[PDB]
RNA sequence: CUAACACGUGCGCGAGUCGGGGGCUCGCACGAAAGCCGCCGUGGCGCAAUGAAGGUGAAGGCCGGCG
RNA sequence: UAGUAGCUGGUUCCCUCCAAAGUUUCCCUCAGGAUAGCUGGCGCUCUCGCCCGCAGUUUUAUCCGGUAAAGCGAAU
RNA sequence: AGCCGGGCGUGGAAUGCGAGUGCCUAGUGGGCCACUUUUGGUAAGCAGAACUGGCGCUGCGGGAUGAACCGAACGCCGGGU
RNA sequence: GGGGAGUUUGACUGGGGCGGUACACCUGUCAAACGGUAACGCAGGUGUCCUAAGGCGAGCUCAGGGAGGACAGAAACCUCCCGUGGAGCAGAAGGGCAAAAGCUCGCUUGAUCUUGAUUUUCAGUACGAAUACAGACCGUGAAAGCGGGGCCUCACGAUCCUUCUGACCUUUUGGGUUUUAAGCAGGAGGUGUCAGAAAAGUUACCACAGGGAUAACUGGCUUGUGGCGGCCAAGCGUUCAUAGCGACGUCGCUUUUUGAUCCUUCGAUGUCGGCUCUUCCUAUCAUUGUGAAGCAGAAUUCACCAAGCGUUGGAUUGUUC
RNA sequence: GUCUACGGCCAUACCACCCUGAACGCGCCCGAUCUCGUCUGAUCUCGGAAGCUAAGCAGGGUCGGGCCUGGUUAGUACUUGGAUGGGAGACCGCCUGGGAAUACCGGGUGCUGUAGGCUU
């Protein structure tokens, strides 16, 4: 059977990515994470303390302890028939905040916004992301130029 | 051929009691009258309530009904409890109060009626106030049974302050093992 | 591996850093009264035969060996039990080395 | 062997017990027999307590 | 089938509950049943837990009197 | 002494409803057990005749990867 | 960071659907087959895995025959397709 | 003190046994770009080592190469230049590392005391290992800081018993004092079959419950090995590739050899040969009819239709051969 | 236009050679009493201001190497789902969707934050 070591198979995951070895850059360090924030887990080699277990390594959680070089982080772990919200505690250099939240976040200012507004006027606004809609009717127009004929060119053995 | 799944399909809640006298049958009936030709849903939980069995109508303390009563806005109201009226020793005050249960200890009885106020039954409710206004529906702690403190999350598992099934209680029960740090691990 | 025999490390009575005086713990003689002795021969007396049971199925090689610590201030001279881990050659405070010698 | 979860019990069922059993059928007559002998002492000794 | 335990259900009473052992009932067809005891509740379970043990043992919140 | 058997054989009426597993971990464990998983029964707390949630699905965002392919005029 | 008090409902993608929760619990813990992926092997109706579906637990129309293939899953009947 | 008694004599497992450990662990791959994922699959490693090879701080830069300098050279030491790591970091492997995690010095013992939480295998239990904290005592540095062992991934052990350490600790039972003993908490002494019995063989004199979950026949699938047959045409055949052969290749067929597997049979399918007797196949030895020869005749080759009819008597061996 | 101190992103910023640098600045540079450290004031530390853009540094150049970003390769390779499709097989075609990477050919050669100067 297999190994159960704590790193087996991460030769590629942990590794660094090409041209990119060294210092770590310090904006990793200088940012603020507070309580709730939606954070992503990527495993970084560079340091070895503090570092995610394998199987958290591209998942995205919640911050929930905020510490002097770490952060505690809940996140949902698919265990046989079912999920578990489990916390980890991992150094500050293997975490990113998580831009899927920030959209979400802004198109909620913005549309509040815009709900605050003609709130006055009256007028109707649309709100919620509709589905692309199927494309409406229009006209192709020609230029005088007749479409070009495409046939299919013949077989003609090239190695 | 459809493609469902049967599991689900029965729903197991009560339709009558299981209990076999001629009494609670009778109010059944009439509460089941009310029910179905009453808006009100008083009626309804009431009935409801009646289809349950004996440890799913755990009793409600003398004290307990006289605190959910002292609460403001709730004044001069019937208190309707669907289980036993149980006395309550440890205390000296007791205001009037218009009670409404299946059936009612006889120190409580005694102590309400000398108290002042006055026991109904269902039956005389139905009278006195069909569709419940003026109703404070209460119920007995009903997580109060000890059958509680063993269930859940398995003892000698952590963070589990569940209690074991042990003949007797003693220093040479259930201590060495799995409670210490000395011997062995603490869970 | 090499030990010195003084290390200045944390006193529990003392409460606070103070030099000790290292050396290495050997079991002390086993005293025919303990309740488990007692017992033992309790039991073995008579007829049967050997009742616990020998081990015999020996598979380790080396033990850790632990190194008995003594508060060298004269009015506390406590002293703490520390074990750290195996090894097959062990010595207290030799031949300090040092880098760059002759081979 | 242990089922899901309950308690740890011994039964102290391990010896020949059906062969020492006392059933207890004779108890109405034996206190009918009790009964009549303190009544009989009673009438034996006739002005002294019957309790002694 | 007996004993033990767990849980679910039905009934009585309810911070209590239970005579199973004994006794009183002119012993005796049924009746070896049934009724009663209450200063026969000894006692069991419950009402208090925790600690190895010595042991300890289950709210407090506002104003006037020397922020 | 009706000795024990993780091993063979047998295990008696009808209808109705629900409906599996041969997988995880530990065991002188491998023809067996314990434990999760899968099943059934008993319920209970609410719900609709504005709104809550959920999904073996998609969409819009946003991260995660080192297989198929490809490369050796790039490292080994 | 925690507290209070106050104001904002166009319920802020599509589709579908009532949901949550608690006890007690039997049987099982020999599996097999197929498209695709895949290891050992010259190979095998061989041995070993991943995903999904089946057989086992399942009858019915077709493949003459048939545990697994194709269609389709089942209360007792009439008509139609 | 096998005269006699009681008992034991692991598991895995292409039957068992011998072999091996896939039995506790670690690296890469298998593994199908989250994780997980099998086989007695592949390549390997572990039961240690370290007073520093731990912890800080400072200063330097390595492997290799080129050009120079008495002995001196291919290689001894010195100087300059190039040098993205091609070196080193204890060990297997992988990842990581350049004013450092490497080399050299200085000072030290955070390898110390203590309560909790979390991750890894996981049942989401222990052990082991690890991660963030928190509370004291410290080390180092000017300081920010860093450090409660080794750059990370592995290097280890329950209950019962014994031993040591700790408190003006509790009990030692009618009271008191002192020895003693028992407790409470933390280490050590093991169980490598590594979630942990105290354990040698033989039976052909054997027994029981079972097993087609599993071997020894046949029969099935397979056809490596055996047997037989093709295509190509280097060469042999005095000359001439193919009368007759055919190298180096390559495609097949058969189940009369052996393997491989374990589907049926273990509440039994009588397990080698020979004797006797029948029938069938053709991949034809002879005979009938043919075609080709390196066929003058004779003899003998190769090929075709073809299984109608024949295919013996003996020595040796249980033999099949 | 540009520099210095501290930086962020870390080659569009690196590497090789060549040309030009006004002012400030950064440097090279001059010495070792003190502080400090070496075999050596070479480095480090300290005290200065005779000279110089020679070098570092900055800007620019190269049908430059590299790097970054496009086109081609290419709807090719591969691939989700489907068929009582083909083929003895090996494999291949089609339907429904996604869709690469070399060679080869183009373009570019640091942006920018805070504070303080020079261009009076
Ligand atoms: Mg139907
Ligand atoms: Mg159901
Ligand atoms: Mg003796
Ligand atoms: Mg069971
Ligand atoms: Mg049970
Ligand atoms: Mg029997
Ligand atoms: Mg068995
Ligand atoms: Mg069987
Ligand atoms: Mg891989
Ligand atoms: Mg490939
Ligand atoms: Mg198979
Ligand atoms: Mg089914
Ligand atoms: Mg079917
Ligand atoms: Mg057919
Ligand atoms: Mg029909
Ligand atoms: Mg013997
Ligand atoms: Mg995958
Ligand atoms: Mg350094
Ligand atoms: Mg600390
Ligand atoms: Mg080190
Ligand atoms: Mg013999
Ligand atoms: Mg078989
Ligand atoms: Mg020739
Ligand atoms: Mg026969
Ligand atoms: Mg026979
Ligand atoms: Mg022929
Ligand atoms: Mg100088
Ligand atoms: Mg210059
Ligand atoms: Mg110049
Ligand atoms: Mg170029
Ligand atoms: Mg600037
Ligand atoms: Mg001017
Ligand atoms: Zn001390």
């Amino acid at each position: 059977t297999n190994t159960k070591g704590k790193r087996r198979g991460t030769r590629y995951m942990f590794s660094r990515p090409f041209r990119k070895h060294g210092v770590v850059p310090l904006a990793t360090y200088m940012r603020i994470y507070k309580k709730g924030d939606i954070v992503d887990i990527k495993g970084m080699g560079t340091v070895q303390k503090g570092m995610p277990h394998k199987c958290y390594h591209g998942k995205t959680g919640r911050v929930y302890n905020v510490t002097q070089h770490a952060v505690g982080i809940v996140v949902n772990k698919q265990v046989k028939g079912k999920i578990l919200a489990k916390r980890i505690n991992v150094r500050i250099e293997h975490i990113k905040h998580s831009k899927s939240r920030d959209s979400f976040l802004k198109r909620v200012k913005e549309n509040d916004q815009k709900k605050k507004e003609a709130k006055e006027k009256g007028t109707w606004v649309q709100l919620k992301r509709q589905p692309a809609p199927p494309r409406e009717a229009h006209f192709v127009r020609t230029n005088g130029k007749e479409p070009e004929l495409l046939e299919p060119i013949p077989y003609e053995f090239m190695a | 051929g459809v493609d469902i799944r049967h599991n689900k399909d029965r729903k197991v809640r009560r339709k009558e009691p299981k209990s076999q006298d001629i009494y609670l049958r009778l109010l059944v009936k009439l509460y089941r009258f009310l029910a179905r030709r009453t808006n009100s849903t008083f009626n309804q939980v009431v009935l409801k309530r009646l289809f349950m069995s004996r440890t799913n109508r755990p009793p409600l303390s003398l004290s307990r009904m006289i605190r959910k009563m002292k609460l403001p806005g709730r004044e001069n109201k019937t208190a309707v409890v669907v289980g036993t009226v149980t006395d309550d020793v440890r205390v000296q005050e007791v205001p009037k109060l218009k009670v409404c249960a299946l059936r009612v200890t006889s120190r409580a009885r005694s102590r309400i009626l000398k108290a002042g106020g006055k026991i109904l039954t269902f039956d005389q409710l139905a009278l006195d106030s069909p569709k419940g206004r003026g109703t404070v529906l209460l119920s007995g702690p009903r997580k109060g049974r000890e059958v509680y403190r063993h269930f859940g999350k398995a003892p000698g598992t952590p963070h589990s302050h569940t209690k074991p099934y042990v003949r007797s209680k003693g220093r040479k029960f259930e201590r060495a093992r799995g409670r210490r740090a000395s011997r062995g691990y603490k869970n | 591996v090499n030990v010195p025999k003084t290390r200045r490390t944390f006193c529990k009575k003392c409460g606070k850093h103070q030099p000790h005086k290292v050396t290495q713990y050997k079991k002390g003689k086993d005293s025919l009264y303990a309740q488990g002795k007692r017992r033992y021969d309790r039991k073995q007396s008579g007829y049967g035969g050997q009742t616990k049971p020998i081990f015999r199925k020996k598979a380790k090689t080396t033990k850790k060996i632990v190194l008995r610590l003594e508060c060298v201030e004269p009015n506390c001279r406590s002293k703490r039990m520390l074990a750290i881990k195996r090894c097959k050659h062990f010595e207290l405070g030799g031949d300090k080395k040092r880098k760059g010698q002759v081979i | 062997a242990p089922s899901r979860n309950g308690m740890i019990l011994k039964p102290h069922f391990h010896k020949d017990w059906q062969r020492r059993v006392a059933t207890w059928f004779n108890q109405p007559a034996r206190k009918i027999r009790r009964r009549k002998a303190r009544q009989a002492r009673a009438r034996r000794i006739a002005p002294r307590p019957a309790a002694g």
